[PDB]
């Protein structure tokens, strides 16, 4: 299933402060109005791919999914990144850890870091040897679609992992989403008065 | 004059009202010039004028 992306997806590009200023910045960045692919959670687990970058949202509050995996070659016989809540606290992992096709729990390492009305949005991109992550949580109503409405994502964690990435895999357990792919493009940011990006123009758009 | 993790120049330093974000470290002008930095050694935001 597809379903548009109305405007959100866009985040912080740099480290840097800006207020009350109309900057124009080209990034990748999810365009406008295009088509997000929709999944929704029963028993199996989509393959997706993975190419310049991703923007992934979800709504729940079951901890439905527990994170995600990252990599080329999935099946344990090469580095893939690997994101998963502990219990509360958030863990990330570069290994070659040992997958099934499609894991999922009951109710050569080499890197290591540590931490349904609600709706949690999330990018991922591979730049310059750093893998970024990007996210923004945010109260909602429409269980159903993505809201008509704007939010700038801000970066949680900035890794210097420099791996090669082609695709990539949500991981849930036993006891709803959309994802699109970014593109470059050059985008107008409007920092207001406290120095948060209020509105954007993706003005390749029309 | 003033120097912060290498980003150096000269001018007065003052304390700051704008709210950066966590992950910012300096805000960057319209002419390109950093006017405010934050302390590398503490949570502090400085103006430079
Ligand atoms: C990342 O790894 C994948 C393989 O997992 C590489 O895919 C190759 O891409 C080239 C592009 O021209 C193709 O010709 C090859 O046939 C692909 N190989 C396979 C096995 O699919 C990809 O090139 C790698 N990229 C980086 C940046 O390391
Ligand atoms: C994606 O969106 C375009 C218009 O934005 C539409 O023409 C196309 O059919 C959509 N893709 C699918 C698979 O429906
Ligand atoms: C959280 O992580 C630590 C270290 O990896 C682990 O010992 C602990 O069991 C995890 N939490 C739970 C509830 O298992
Ligand atoms: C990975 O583990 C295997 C043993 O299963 C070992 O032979 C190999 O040297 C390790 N490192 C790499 C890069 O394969
Ligand atoms: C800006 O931040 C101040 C913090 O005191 C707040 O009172 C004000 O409402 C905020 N305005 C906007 C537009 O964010
Ligand atoms: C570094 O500076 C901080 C002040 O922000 C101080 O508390 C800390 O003790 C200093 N480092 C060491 C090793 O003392």
């Amino acid at each position: 299933a597809y379903t548009n992306s109305f405007t959100r997806g866009v985040y912080y590009p740099d480290k840097v402060f800006r207020s009350s200023v109309l900057h124009s910045t080209q990034d990748l960045f999810l365009p406008f109005f295009s088509n997000v692919t929709w999944f929704h959670a029963i028993h199996d687990n989509p393959v997706l791919p993975f190419n310049d970058g991703v923007y992934f949202a979800s709504t729940e509050k079951s901890n439905i999914i527990r994170g995600w995996i990252f990599g080329t070659t999935l099946d344990s016989k090469t580095q893939s990144l690997l994101i998963v809540n502990n219990a509360t606290n958030v863990v990330i992992k570069v290994c070659e850890f040992q997958f099934c096709n499609d894991p999922f729990l009951g109710v050569n390492c080499t890197f290591e870091y540590v931490s349904f009305k609600n709706l949690r949005e999330f990018v991922f991109k591979n730049i310059d040897g750093y893998f970024k992550i990007y996210s923004k949580h945010t109260p909602i109503n429409l269980v159903r679609d993505l809201p008509q409405g704007f939010s700038a994502l801000e970066p949680l964690v900035d890794l210097p992992i420099g791996i090669n990435i082609t695709r990539f895999q949500t991981l849930l357990a036993l006891h709803a989403y959309y994802v699109g792919y970014l593109q470059p493009r050059t985008f107008l940011l409007k920092y207001n008065e406290n120095g948060t990006i209020t509105d954007a123009v993706d003005c390749a758009l029309d | 004059n003033f120097n912060f993790n290498g980003l150096t120049g000269t001018g007065v330093l003052t304390e700051s009202n704008k709210k950066f974000l966590p992950f910012q470290q300096f805000g960057r002008d319209i002419a390109d010039t950093t006017d405010a930095v934050r302390d590398p050694q503490t949570l502090e935001i400085l103006d430079i004028t």
